[PDB]
Parts: structure tokens; C-alpha cells; sequence
């Protein structure tokens, strides 16, 4: 006879292991992560999460972290706002940790839930709608420091090269930057000079992050970058991703989490579009593009299968792309990328795709 | 094949195949819980000719997997033979009743 | 310039209105009701019902009365099974009933989540597994006690003529009445012969409801009837929904909310299929038949639009029909349904439809 | 027309035109709660602020679902942005839809 079992762990190594961060806008109180494997798309699981969830994998790769909103009656009654600790290899809910009703409500952009490099403090936005960051003590379970000092900012980029330091985009066109003690509370902070023109060339969000060094791409296809490698950062750009010739078709970068670097090689993934105007800055990509940003030049292109979002894989030379339904897994161990395979029907409404963490 | 609905042991599932849903067809899914209840149905096994019982218990607290959807109604019955009945949430007695994916349990001849 | 406003009601009459229960499967902790005029489609506005709800209208057409499971934290936590009672003009909440943790988790079959004729109970199929109706005091917002008489039988049948009455059917092939007093516990109860076979020819649930009598109908296409007239039951059939040439042919009914009676007429309607076996009792509906309970003859057939569920107005003589997602609206004032339109995308995944009330007193 | 993505003043709407939902472009469908605060757009009506208050308070609406960005900006320019729930500051921030308020020139 055979007899129905529960208990069991994810059936592929987490280095196979994937996170698709499934919206389902349509009906957003079901939103969840969908867990497959890269070798070969089969589902291995998912993790519920409630209204609006977002995701991550913690560092050392033994837990996964959702944040979300519950009410006592969904759509009456009073808020929870949350951090969840669950198991990674049972999927497997953990513990609670209470947050602030001023959580960030919104799309699956990285930076808004994100961890110090150490692995000991979530660091999530909130909105309330005045802007601060929330820091989360994961041993203690606890909320422990609200950086209002990051009011007018958004998002949260991890310094690779720091035990607990981040930065935030301000409002100011510079960077804040946060330096954590091991209590998780505010341990010194700097601003950088202005970065970029928030009225004439405003950035996307997302980060194309190396150890000790950020860059980000403007809305008309400047580069603008972030040094880290001190404790003040220095900042500079614009270099154009644009040559004459992309620039007499308008092209211009397009998408959500939509660049990515390669640590070893300093390339710079970038979804584009041509026939960029005002209001374009969301489209799907119509080609990848891989610069040289030591050079300041691009060195291949590709097509973009209409893809909105990406990650990278140091380890295993790898990058996601993702069209809010469909992932495909590219080898980008050359500078031209390959496509392995699309994992179709991953999600119905997802802007966010990342690896399983492999490097401790 | 244990993947496509017209697999002879899921006859009388309505649900969603848990060996599609990081299970198989006899283990839950990573985190959810089965149920210690079940629909069963008899399906013909098209080999040996013979009829089985199989048992289709649900795995329960997690939300809707929403792969490989069935709706086979093979020897299926009304609520008024209840155990029969597969349309009603065999999760309805777990600590936590969000129904997420159907297995299909062989009991035997 | 302008100014946002809420606190407005639904912008059509109710007699406009219906109610597309979409169980959202897919999603089905975000289930909702879909409020349309199926005069010209419109969408209308909606009710959430979180995980798997149930929906009916109050007799008196002011309220909406919704049935559904929540937990503290979805997928853990206490669970809450609850009726909510919504204004059926302003789609607002009002109130919460508590219920005992065992109500029925299923798909909407109407039998499941009725009223009494007299509106003053909501009357509801519980399971745990173990099965009861429980019974709601609409007045007292309380919950009253279990119907433990009704263990082994399902669903749940009003009966039109009287106040507080309703039938239930048993796994014996009969039906078990049930007469509540005023403060809604069981005052009587009797049980009639066997109706139906349940080895060799098992019934629908769905009755064709009519005010003193209800049909139903067999997996294979016989008939059967239940006459409640009198204080007693009395049951009868088979008879066969089919001649020579639909036997030849194996035509069978099938769906699920899948009869309905016109009761001025007496013409009941049945989706049916043909090549019907075992496992075809849910398939979508090939034809919509048109029988006169009367005379036992089939006075009309039409295509069935792949529907499986149906629900009839006897004050404007009209029957909805519904294939998951679209709605069909016909005019049943003669024996041939007549086609007016088809409202595309109502829902997602809903297995009933149900029209705001206008009178029935 | 109102109930089209092109509408001229639906220019940075990301979500469900309430309009399609069983309310208007300036009011909230039966039950649902306009939010206090909102993002705002400038449109071009074939120039306007445009105030994107969200409805609030039930589940997604579902129809007329529109992404617009015409001069959206990220979250460092808060109030011009969209990939926020402008309902999350009401007493339920369930999103339900999006209307498009004529605030001036
Ligand atoms: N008007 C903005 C709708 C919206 C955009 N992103 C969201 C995330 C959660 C909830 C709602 C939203
Ligand atoms: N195995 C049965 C799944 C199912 C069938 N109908 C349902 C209604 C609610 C919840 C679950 C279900």
C-alpha cells in the first residue's frame, strides 16, 4: 500500500534553484514565489505570500525571507506588516517578524528587500508615504532601527565589499550611505556629492553592483557610477551606452531590474528598446546589450525576447531574463550570451527573478 | 506521463497534480501537509486489466499550485456519497485548509 | 477641478443586477462575486470572499450574504468560517456571523448556501468531514446549532410553501425534511421512501425546483420527483428524458448547477451531451433541453454553448446559462430559448450565477 | 473612450481604469475607498495634472488594466511615481483600481 508523506526537502541542490517572485497582480492577495531548477525548469515548490510579497534567499542560502501585509479580514481589519523566515530546502514557514505598517507596497524592484552583505540585517523599504529604511535583526527576530535619515530616498544598495554598509538613492541626485554597527542600528552615515540630474537625466533604480563599485543607466542611455572602495563614495558619469548610430535610431534602456554585471569581466548587461521617447523607460527589451565598462563600449547584442527583468550568477556565468511570465536562462561565461533554455510559464505576473545564493 | 491528466491513476482527481507541484504522486510538495482524508476513486489500470482503489488525498496549507489541472469524474459520486465526492476540498479538516495540489494514493485492488 | 468620491451605490436597478460567483480556482483565496446588468453586460462593481466563498441574495433583495474561510495568516492560523452580510446597494460590509469550523469548502452548487421561503435563516451544508446544515438566525446574527438529523445527506432544498422548511438528500436515496421553529432549531422533521437508486441511477443535486414539488435529474437521464404538497413527501420515478434516437446516441445530462424549472410553464431545462459513460456527469453541455414535466416530452432543444450552469428567473422568464467565464442570457417566455446576448469574461472560473430577487412573495 | 489606455489623461496610469470597475474616472466602484495621497501625472489632452488616487479596500478589479508612464519617475521622485500602491496609506491598502482626477492645468 502506498501512504501519502509530507516532510520532505526540495528535490534539486540549492545551486539548481531559482526564485520567481510571482505578483499574480490580478489577484495580488495570492502573490508567491515559484521555485524552479535552471538545468532543466522543473518546478520544485513555491512559498505563499499573501498581498503583495516580496523575496530573498539569505545569504548563506538557508533561509528564505518573504515580506508582506496580512489584515485579520484581507480587505478589513487591522494590518500586519511582516518579515518571514522560512526553511529553504523544506519550504517551510519559520517565524515572524513584526514590521511597521509602512512596508514598501509595490513592484518586485531588488532594492527594496535586501540584506546586508553578512547576512545578520534585512534592510527593506518603507513608505508611509514618507520614505525611510527598516532594518531587521535576523537572529533576534526584531525590528531594530528605522533610518529616517533616508527620508526622500529609495532603495537599498548593499555594499559587497562591507560587512553592513548600504547606500540609497536620494533625492538629491547623490547617495547616502549607511553604515550598520552590529546592533543593526546606525553606526555612521555619508552622502556623496550629486550623482546625477534627477530633472534631466534620471536614473533607473537598479544597480549593475561589483564588490566595490555600482553603476547605473539614465533614462536616455547615460552610465553613471558609484566607487565604494572607500568609506566615501565617489561618484561620476555620464558615459552614453549609445554610439551615432544607436542614437539616429533612439534607442534607450527599458525594463525593471533590467541591468546586471559580471564581476570577472566588468560587463554590463542593459535591456534596450529603440525609438525611445517619454514614457518608453518600462518597455520590454528589444535587444541585450553587453558594454565593456572599463572601455565604455558595448561589445555585443542580442536579442531581448521582450524581457523586463534579469539577475546574474557570478559563480556559474549566468543571467535570467524575464518577460513577467517566462524565464530564460542565458550562459554568459563569453561576452556573447547564449540561451540555454526558456522556462515557460514560470509565473504570471513576475518582475523579479534570483539564483539561490552559492557564495556564502 | 504521471504529469497528463489521462493518467489511468487519476481518474477521479479535480485538482492539481501534486507531481507537477515539487511532489509526486504520492508525496506533498516541500511545506504543505496532507490531508488524513481523501475522496478515493477505482480506476482501470489499462495493463493488467485490473480495477484499483486509489485514494486522493489533498496536500494542504499552501495556496493554489495551478499546474496540471484535472477534472476527472470516473465512478464519481454526489456529496450524498460523500466519499465519492470530488468536489469539495478534501483539505477541509487540516489545521489549515488552503488547498494547493491532489494526490493519487494506490490502496490496492 | 474634480474630486474623488466613494459611498455610491451600484449604478444600475437591482432588477438589472446578477451575480457571477467567480471561485477564482486558480487563486481561490481571492474568490469574489462579479455584479453585472445583464441587460447590457455591464460590470457593475464586486464583493471579495477570500478562499472559496459562497454567495446568495436575501430573499428580500437588500442584502448579499457571503459564506467564506479565513485565517489569521492564510495558510496558518486560527480559522474563521463566517457569513457576511453585505448592502446589496452599496456593496459594503456590514456584518459577520460566526460558524462552527466546518463549513462546506467546495464548488457553488446553490444547495449549498440557501434561506428559508421566510428569509429568516440562512440555511448551510457543513462537513468536517461528517456532515450537517447549519442554521443561521439572520435577526441575531448568531449562529444557531447543527442539524445533526442531516448526517449522511447533502445539500440543501427550500421548500417554496411553507416558511422555514427544507429538504435535504440522503446517501439512503431519499429525502429528509426538515421543519424549524421560530428560533430556528429543528421543530419536526419525517423522511420519505427511497427516491432514486444511488448504486444504479444517482441523482443531480440541482433540483428543478418548483413551489410545491422539485425534479431532479439521473446520471443516466431518468427523472425523478419529489412532492412536497403535502406534510409527507412523496416520491416517484423514473422517467426518461429520452426517445429511441437519444438513447441511440447516449445522450446524458451533465454539468453542475445543470436544471432549471419554469414554473408557470412546468418546462424544466437540462444541459445535455451526447456519447454519455461513466465519467461524463460535469462535461459541458452539447444541448439545452426543454422538457414539459406535464406531458414528459421534450419540447425544444438548442445548442448548449459549452455551459454548465443555469439559473432561471421566473418573474421576467428568463434563464442565464454559464461556461466557467461568459454568461448567456435568454428569454425562456416560450418553449424555444431565445438568445438575447452573451456577457464575455464575467469570471474566471465560476460554476454559478444568480439573479438579484424581484419580488416572489 | 475613457475606458482606453490612450485616453489622453490615463497617461500614467499603472493599474485597472476604475471606470471599467463599476465606478468612473472621479469615482471610486460601490464599497471601494479612494486613497488620501496619489501619485501625479502631466498629460497632454490632444497640458493637465492628472491625480492617479487608487480605490482601495477590495480585491483587484481586473479589467482595463493599463501601465502608462508618460513622465513617471522612480521612487526618489516619489509622487510622479507608479510601481507604488497609492492605496498604502488607507485603512485597507488592498488595491482595487485607478482613477485619473483633472486637478488643473
Ligand atoms: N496605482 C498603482 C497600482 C499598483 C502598482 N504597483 C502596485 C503594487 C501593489 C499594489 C498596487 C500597485
Ligand atoms: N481535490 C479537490 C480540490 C477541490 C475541488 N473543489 C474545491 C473547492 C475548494 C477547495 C478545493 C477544491
Amino acid at each position: 500500500r502506498e501512504v501519502l508523506t509530507g516532510g520532505h526537502s526540495v528535490s534539486a541542490p540549492q545551486e539548481n534553484r531559482i526564485y520567481v517572485m510571482d505578483s499574480v497582480f490580478m489577484h495580488l492577495t495570492e502573490s508567491r514565489v515559484h521555485v524552479y531548477d535552471y538545468t532543466n525548469g522543473k518546478f520544485l515548490g513555491m512559498v505563499p505570500t499573501a498581498f503583495n510579497g516580496h523575496v530573498q534567499v539569505s545569504n548563506d542560502g538557508k533561509k528564505i525571507y518573504t515580506m508582506t501585509t496580512y489584515h485579520e479580514r484581507i480587505t478589513r481589519g487591522k494590518r500586519s506588516d511582516v518579515v518571514e523566515v522560512w526553511d529553504a530546502d523544506k519550504l517551510t514557514f519559520e517565524k515572524e517578524i513584526s514590521l511597521p505598517p509602512k512596508r514598501v507596497q509595490g513592484l518586485n524592484y531588488d532594492g527594496l528587500f535586501r540584506q546586508t552583505t553578512d547576512g545578520k540585517f534585512i534592510v527593506l523599504q518603507n513608505a508611509s508615504p514618507a520614505t525611510s529604511i527598516g532594518i531587521v535583526d535576523v537572529a533576534k527576530g526584531d525590528y531594530v532601527e528605522d533610518v529616517t535619515a533616508a527620508a526622500g530616498c529609495w532603495s537599498v544598495i548593499p555594499q559587497p565589499n562591507r560587512p553592513r554598509s548600504f547606500m540609497t538613492i536620494c533625492g538629491d541626485g547623490g547617495l547616502l550611505t549607511i553604515n550598520l554597527g552590529e546592533d543593526g542600528k546606525v553606526a555612521s552615515q555619508s552622502r556623496s556629492k550629486q550623482m546625477f540630474s534627477v530633472k534631466d537625466d534620471p536614473i533607473f533604480i537598479a544597480p549593475a553592483l561589483d564588490k566595490d563599485k555600482a553603476h547605473f543607466v539614465s533614462y536616455y542611455g547615460n552610465v553613471y557610477s558609484a566607487d565604494f572602495s572607500g568609506d566615501e563614495v565617489k561618484v561620476d558619469g555620464p558615459w552614453s551606452l549609445l554610439n551615432d548610430e544607436d542614437k539616429a535610431k533612439n534607442w534607450v534602456p527599458g525594463g525593471y531590474n533590467l541591468v546586471g554585471l559580471h564581476r570577472a569581466s566588468g560587463r554590463m548587461y542593459v535591456f534596450m528598446h529603440p525609438d525611445g521617447k517619454e514614457g518608453t523607460h518600462k518597455f520590454p527589451a528589444a535587444e541585450i546589450w553587453v558594454m565593456d565598462t572599463k572601455t565604455k563600449q558595448r561589445v555585443a547584442r542580442i536579442p531581448g525576447r521582450d524581457a523586463l527583468s534579469m539577475t546574474i550568477d557570478q559563480q556559474r556565468n549566468l543571467m535570467l531574463t524575464l518577460d513577467g511570465g517566462n524565464v530564460n536562462v542565458y550562459d554568459i561565461s563569453q561576452p556573447e550570451p547564449k540561451l540555454l533554455r526558456t522556462i515557460e510559464g514560470a509565473a504570471e505576473a513576475s518582475l523579479q527573478v534570483q539564483f539561490h545564493p552559492v557564495g556564502g | 506521463e504521471v504529469n497528463s491528466c489521462d493518467y489511468w491513476r487519476h481518474c477521479a482527481v479535480d485538482g492539481f497534480l501534486c507531481s507537477c507541484c515539487g511532489g509526486t504522486t504520492t508525496t506533498c510538495p516541500p511545506g504543505s501537509t496532507p490531508s488524513p482524508i481523501s475522496w478515493i476513486g477505482t480506476c482501470h489500470n489499462p495493463h493488467d486489466g485490473k480495477d484499483y482503489l486509489i485514494s486522493y488525498h489533498d496536500c494542504c496549507g499552501k495556496t493554489a499550485c495551478g499546474r496540471c489541472q484535472c477534472n476527472t469524474q470516473t465512478r464519481e459520486r454526489p456529496g450524498y456519497e460523500f466519499f465519492l465526492h470530488n468536489d469539495v476540498n478534501w483539505c477541509m479538516a487540516n489545521e489549515n485548509s488552503t488547498f494547493h495540489c491532489t494526490t493519487s494514493v494506490l490502496v490496492g485492488l
